[PDB]
């Protein structure tokens, strides 16, 4: 069955939330690691793998390694030729490897006949709710025909932020938020977008929710983010 | 009270 | 001496296996979780009184790897000599017919730190109840290892504690039943 | 199958305490397949090679004085420090052994067995008395069995030559107690 919603009393309260926002944020704006027609040339544990992708932009590294949720996902994708898209983060980022090194989870998706014929993209419907009610609307775009949830929720926040103040530097508008993905099997599963409480944000640990590489299908799958704030 | 760990010093090359 | 506080840590390859622990006067008091990247105690109380930032572990454990790929380098490529684990079988307590008790199957003296043990109650194998122990440290530097198996007495009942490792030229078979 | 060689490599920091915190010496010591190449021991003040394979490490590692340093101290920033960290429940953990005599399932002369169970710490002292006076030979022990759950047990038998009206008693000294337990068998 699919996962069941959240209520209030199972969603993160950013008012509960001592620490920076900023460091969620950052997570998200404009922030991530993008490949295509890449392969695996390390491995650091089992369940990870490691490649070869340099920082287009700022030159900060050139060794990414991804972390899946078990064994048989890595041993999957090991030798495939592959893309990715995913959050990294360089807090509490470890590995050998045999320039700079990023890690993150999952975000991996087979290349071979998963684009379109034409530098074409694909536009995934993102309806946004407040307290309930839909406020505004949009669409994200993916290069991809079966994309990570992973990539698109990246794609949502990343607009979010910049649209609608999602994350502050010190704290959010909104008291909680999850965005929730429906499939048209209709299966539904989503991620609370929001830090655990307490004072500090464990990047990593956050991220390795996007550990199972969970998959969807860009041209059919539906977006739906759920904020709420604090009093109404 | 928090254990405290010993580093790995990297091998000479 | 009085009491050994050990920090002891691995990586081993091909098998791609890390481990990070600290043991006191023999008894593990934690190892990291290298995939949740969390502490996780021996003794459920012992998280309430301590504490160890689990994440600062795999830290040790990359520059453990990255030294053995160097040490491997220089020894030549020299591989470990796999050496067979010594296997007995008793109990938590003094065995009495349908009164709980627990099997403890020691596993001593070996390495390299990778084995395969499961259990079997006549001829087939139990999984409900059993818990296990990560690799712990020997001064002779190579491993012991612990499994449980919580058990309900019987005459009846023969249990087995199947161990498999690269020093065995076959699966061993460590035969347990009542005998009291 | 799996037949690809293997190759190990352990590191492990030895903080040894001598009457409670008074003296302390950390060994630092890695380990290469089965053997140990380089160690940093307290009382040295330096990393030493313990064969030729660690001598690079020994050499590198001491031409760093910074790195000499932390190593020095770390019998107290480490060592002392995490002796204390947990010391009210290993140091102090004390959990009274469970103490039962029966006769044996084997053996004319008659075997009997002091089943001494479930206790922690290991140090445990326990003896054999005929009518109140110390049995020195016919006892064997089967040694401290450290169970790996913070727990201990041994077995320690008495062969006897049993006359109506002897008293054999099992004697058991541990911190848990103050006081000796004692189970006695009745000849």
């Amino acid at each position: 069955e699919s996962q069941p919603d959240p209520m209030p009393d199972d969603l993160h309260k950013s008012s509960e939330f001592t620490g920076t926002m900023g460091n969620m944020k950052y997570l998200y704006d404009d922030h991530y690691v993008s490949a295509t027609k890449v392969k695996s040339v390390d491995s650091f544990f089992k369940w990870d793998l490691i490649y070869n992708i340099s920082d287009k932009k700022l030159k900060n590294y050139d060794k990414v390694k991804t972390e899946l949720l078990n064994e048989d996902l890595a041993k999957k994708y090991k030798d495939e030729v592959v893309d990715v898209y995913g959050s990294n983060y360089y807090v509490n980022c470890y590995f050998s490897s045999k320039g700079g090194k990023t890690c993150m989870y999952g975000g991996i998706t087979k290349h071979e006949g998963n684009h379109f014929d034409n530098g074409n993209l694909q536009n995934v419907l993102v309806r946004v709710y407040e307290n309930k009610r839909n406020t505004i609307s949009f669409e994200v775009q993916t290069d991809k025909k079966s994309v990570t949830a992973q990539e698109l929720d990246i794609k949502a926040r990343n607009f979010l932020i910049n649209k609608k103040n999602l994350y502050e530097f010190n704290s959010s508008p909104y008291e909680t938020g999850y965005i929730k993905f429906i499939e048209n099997n209709g299966n539904t599963f989503w991620y609370d977008m929001m830090p655990a409480p307490g004072d500090k944000f464990d990047q990593s640990k956050y991220l390795m929710m996007y550990n199972d590489n969970k998959t969807v299908d860009s041209k059919s799958v539906k977006i739906e983010v759920h904020l709420t704030t604090k009093n109404g | 009270p928090k254990y405290v760990k010993q580093n790995t010093l990297k091998l000479a090359t | 001496e009085e009491h050994v506080i050990i920090q002891a840590e691995f990586y081993l390859n091909p098998d791609q296996s890390g481990e990070f622990m600290f043991d006191f006067d023999g008894d593990e008091i934690f190892h990291v979780d290298m995939a949740k990247k969390e502490t996780v105690w021996r003794l459920e109380e012992f998280g309430r009184f301590a504490s160890f930032e689990a994440q600062g572990a795999l830290a040790n454990i990359a520059v453990d790897k990255a030294n053995l790929e160097i040490m491997t380098k220089r020894s030549n490529y020299t591989p470990i000599t796999n050496v067979p684990p010594e296997v007995t079988v008793l109990t938590n307590s003094p065995v009495e017919l349908r009164e709980p008790n627990v099997l403890i199957c020691f596993i001593d003296k070996f390495t390299p730190p990778v084995v395969n043990v499961t259990w079997l109650r006549n001829g087939k194998p139990v999984t409900t109840g059993v818990s296990e122990t990560v690799f712990l440290p020997r001064e002779d530097h190579l491993f012991r290892k612990f499994h449980y198996l919580p058990f309900l007495p019987s005459t009846e009942d023969v249990y087995d504690c199947r161990v498999e490792h690269w020093g065995l030229d076959e699966p061993l078979l460590k035969h347990w039943e009542f005998d009291a | 199958g799996d037949t690809r060689p293997r190759f190990l490599w352990q590191l492990k920091f030895e903080c040894h305490f001598f009457n409670g915190t008074e003296r302390v010496r950390l060994l630092e010591r890695c380990i290469y397949n089965q053997e140990e190449s380089v160690r940093f021991d307290s009382d040295v003040g330096e990393y030493r090679a313990v064969t030729e394979l660690g001598r690079p490490d020994a050499e590198y590692w001491n031409s760093q004085k910074d790195l000499l340093e932390q190593r020095r101290a770390a019998v107290d920033t480490y060592c002392r420090h995490n002796y204390g960290v947990g010391e009210s429940f290993t140091v102090q953990r004390r959990v009274e052994p469970k103490v039962t005599v029966y006769p044996s399932k084997t053996q004319h002369h008659n075997l009997l067995v002091c089943s001494v169970s479930g206790f922690y710490p290991g140090s445990i002292e326990v003896r054999w008395f005929r009518n109140g006076q110390e049995e020195k030979a016919g006892v064997v022990s089967t040694g401290l069995i450290q169970n790996g759950d913070w727990t201990f047990q041994t077995l320690v038998m008495l062969e006897t030559v049993p006359r109506s009206g002897e008293v054999y008693t099992c004697q058991v000294e541990h911190p848990s107690v103050t006081s000796p337990l004692t189970v006695e068998w009745r000849a």
